[PDB]
């Protein structure tokens, strides 16, 4: 599956990007979380995407 | 991920080993550079950046 | 079996802990669906304890196993041919199964190798890993630290 795309805060402010060439950013946080239907279990990682 | 589901050994794997973000993030700077929608802000004034 | 609270090793994943089991519902019923977050993963494993043993989780072993691969080191000695791709495909196998006993018994014939040889990059890649899943099985069977468990290896490794 797929879950709840999250955002942490910017990586740096917009100046410093601008001076630093950096493309402002924010990561993407992602509830992933796999299920097989062998045995049955979740696997509720939070990838960052 | 659905090609390597099957190559993947079941009790051994996580969505961290599963998930290549390298096309996505490849995805996303190849629309944000050398696109033809994005472009560089025309800025001679602020009317031509409105 | 488990109770929340008790350390508890998990194939291939290693030691892990349980916050609860919860009886959540599908097809009506509510079973044992034990809550687990792992170290490493840093991920929630619901299992159930239905196929708990079909899984082959594990309560931790301590110095029956830890005196047993205590007993099988300083004399390794094993024959394998120059078919090293062979060797590395039997030991990867091998890694895959997952038996403490076996993966310590490897991981010293390793260290015996690059004592003298050297590994490749994979090789000792593999070596690093298998050395780090079973020095964390170590040091939560006797409890305690990651150096403790180091520096335990070092005073076992040939020693
Ligand atoms: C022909 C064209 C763009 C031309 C270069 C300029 C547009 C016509 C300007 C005009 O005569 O009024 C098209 O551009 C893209 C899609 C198809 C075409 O691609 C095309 O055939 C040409 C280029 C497609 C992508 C280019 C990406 C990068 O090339 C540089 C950096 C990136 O973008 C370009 C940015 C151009 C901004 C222009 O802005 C204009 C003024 C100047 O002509 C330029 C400063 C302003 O009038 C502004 O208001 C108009 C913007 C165009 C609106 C959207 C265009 C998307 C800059 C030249």
């Amino acid at each position: 599956s797929f879950s709840d795309p999250r955002f942490d805060d910017v990586k740096a402010p917009v100046d410093e990007c601008k001076d630093k060439d950096m493309t402002y950013a924010a990561p993407l946080f992602v509830t992933a979380e796999f299920i097989n239907n062998n045995t049955g279990e979740i696997k509720s990682q939070t990838v960052f995407m | 991920v659905r090609e390597r589901m099957t190559t993947q050994d079941v009790e051994a794997i996580t969505p961290q080993t599963l998930i290549n973000i390298r096309p996505v993030v490849a995805a996303i700077k190849e629309f944000f550079g050398t696109s033809q929608l994005s472009q560089f802000m025309d800025q001679n004034n602020p009317l031509s950046g409105l | 079996i488990f109770k929340v609270g008790d350390t508890v090793v998990y194939p291939h994943h290693g030691a892990a802990l349980v916050e609860a089991i919860e009886t959540r519902t599908i097809k009506g019923e509510q079973k044992e669906y034990l809550v687990l977050k792992v170290a490493q993963g840093d991920l929630t494993v619901r299992v159930p304890a239905e196929n708990a043993e079909y899984v082959g989780v594990r309560d931790v072993v301590g110095q029956e196993g830890l005196d047993k691969v205590f007993q099988v080191l300083r004399a390794p000695h094993t024959e394998e041919p120059t078919n090293w791709s062979r060797r590395y495909k039997a030991n990867l196998e091998k890694l895959a199964s997952g038996d403490v006993n076996k993966v310590a018994e490897v991981v010293r014939d390793l260290w015996r190798r690059d004592q003298e040889r050297g590994l490749s990059a994979g090789e000792k890649r593999m070596l690093a890993k298998a050395r780090q899943i079973l020095v964390g099985e170590l040091a939560l069977a006797e409890s305690t630290d990651d150096a403790k468990a180091e520096t335990i290896l070092d005073e076992v490794l040939a020693a």
